[PDB]
């Protein structure tokens, strides 16, 4: 199934864990986009005092991501594999809007979206859309249209703290290798060499100036109040 | 030389493609040349000329012509690239020959692959041979002489 | 090893002194950028009063620096030296993002970066990134992409004061050459000729109007409170 | 010495009277710019009352001036009079930045030019 041309899909969801599908809420395109594009932004704090030659740069935040792509709808009859329909592209655009745009009275909002094509997998919200109608039948039925789309990114807050596995607050263990000293190991774990007598008391060490090269030590966290 | 050589006796050989005698014979070869891209600059106070600087070395595609051959190995190689995007570059040697049929001079063409293939128009009212044409892209060449 | 084509590298670091490497945190490109660009800004204070023909220009600050360049990822099979991979450029971009973009839970921030290519050596932070995907296999595997990047500059505050060796506050010594006078030397060191009797008292000079041409003098700083 | 092609120079100074030179603080270019440009601005006060056909124009200030130009550094080997260096343009740009950009700890500022 390497030889199969895969087509892009969009599915709508009801919950923020993406496990409860909206009924009849799946869109499949008939022509793939040419390309797609991502955007990444990191913000820093850059205040400095007058008279100085450089600023201390502090991390502030990571801003949300962005995806963009374009679509083409056409039912003229020159593309192999598809049929000409009596009403053209009317039902294709109406089903596409029901999935990505329309307000849902069960959840009091528009839908959660999952976008999958090949290696790509993206979860989020619609922000912007433009649709332009190009060709028509003599009685005013449209047969060609072009759409531009912008998607934002969604992370649930329980999953953000699990991805930022934030760790002087937790407990730690190491094994002693030959070449280790107690004040150098304390500096790499706490940021300061001065806690070496508290690490030695918590492990029952008397001759801490010579460590034996199979010992497993604990490193307790610092007290908070 | 004292009497310079003529240009009508030569051989084209391919490396990486199964050899057949019918794929070494060609009607014409072209594209063995090179040029250097430059940029210009005007220096204030210097009114006799502008300065010119080199930027890049540039080579044209290599073009081969012959009468149509139906079982060619070179064409099978061209088709894999043309139809399936399977690309596997080859090396090539162009030889200009003397009267003992040994090389006067050769060109070493490095890392070539197919970009074009065509056959000339048919005409019911003319007496003509069907002619095939193949064009290859490559990185550079060196000469031995 | 002059004949070797060197390739650009980016390494991630854990500390602000750039001595503790992130494990598996080194990226090496397969194609070099065409060019790169720097930016330098100095800010002045330009207030003036009405009725005047020119302003007194005061130095205020030196603003942080900026580096920009572009990258190309391609695994199609026409570049000599490399192989076609089963998954294309998927692992190349995922390793590049892990080094320069992703949040690190050990330090509660993204990584410190060192960028080296030939004569270039730059330390700082990522600010901006855009990635655009261009070619695909029929099953949706990408094989070509283009990336634009913007890097800020980082200086640690202990190193800023050592580079700005800021010196009427410190001590000084000179040797007397023929042609020197005491009030002219006092003007070049303090900005005022009026301190010549305090320089002569601190050196034990009585006949200061004629200096001998081998004497080493001290110049004490001014008192602060 | 009419026939001599003069080259542009930039010197750094320590004081606001421009008499005390920074040591090793002189840059000389190898290729002259094509052109240069000046800018001049004068500001006026233009308040007027409603119902009137013209304003009384009052002089306020003369704003500071501005100069702009472009440079090219090249050590490829096609320009007559110069040699190819082992390290290219690395020492040319580092000496240019030391004169015009770098902070001076003796005066707590960049240099006068």
């Amino acid at each position: 199934s390497e030889g199969k041309l895969e087509k892009l899909r969009i599915v709508a969801y009801k919950d923020s864990k993406f496990s409860d599908e909206v009924e009849n809420g799946e869109f499949i395109t008939l022509l793939n986009p040419e390309k797609y594009k991502f955007q990444y932004r990191v913000e820093q704090n850059e205040d400095q005092a007058s008279g100085t030659s450089s600023a201390p740069i502090r991390f502030n935040k990571i801003l949300p991501q962005t995806l963009e792509f374009d679509f083409l709808f056409d039912r003229t009859g020159v593309i192999a594999g598809y049929e000409v329909t009596e009403d053209g592209i009317i039902n294709d655009i109406d089903h596409f809007k029901k999935v990505v745009y329309d307000y849902n009275g069960e959840k009091h909002k528009p839908n959660y979206l999952m976008i999958t094509w090949g290696s790509l997998l993206f979860k989020g919200y619609l922000k912007e859309m433009d649709i332009e109608y190009k060709l028509f039948r003599p009685d005013g039925t449209p047969i060609r249209a072009m759409a531009t789309t912008k998607i934002g990114e969604f992370v649930e807050e329980e999953l953000r703290t699990a991805q930022e596995n934030n760790q002087p607050d937790m407990s730690h263990y190491r094994t002693v290798k030959e070449g280790d000293t107690l004040p150098l190991m304390t500096y790499r774990i706490y940021g300061d060499s001065k806690y070496y007598l508290e690490v030695a008391k918590a492990n029952g060490l008397t001759n801490f100036r010579r460590l034996k090269t199979g010992t497993e030590l604990i490193f307790p966290p610092l007290q908070k109040q | 030389t004292y009497y310079p050589p003529s240009s009508f006796h030569f051989l084209v050989e391919f490396t990486g493609i199964d050899a057949k005698n019918n794929d070494h014979e060609f009607q014409s070869v072209s594209g063995l040349s090179v040029d250097i891209d430059t940029e210009e600059f005007a220096e204030g106070g210097e009114n006799r000329f502008k300065h010119k600087f080199p930027v890049k070395t540039k080579y044209p595609n290599l073009v081969l012509k012959r009468g149509v051959l139906v079982d060619s190995k070179v064409i099978s190689w061209c088709r894999d690239a043309i139809e399936d995007f399977e690309f596997k570059p080859i090396d090539l040697t162009v030889k200009l020959l003397n009267e003992e049929h040994q090389p006067l001079m050769t060109w070493n063409v490095v890392h070539a692959y197919p970009v074009k293939w065509s056959v000339e128009d048919f005409n019911a009212q003319e007496s003509k041979m069907a002619i095939e044409s193949v064009e290859l892209s490559y990185n550079y060449f060196k000469t031995i002489v």
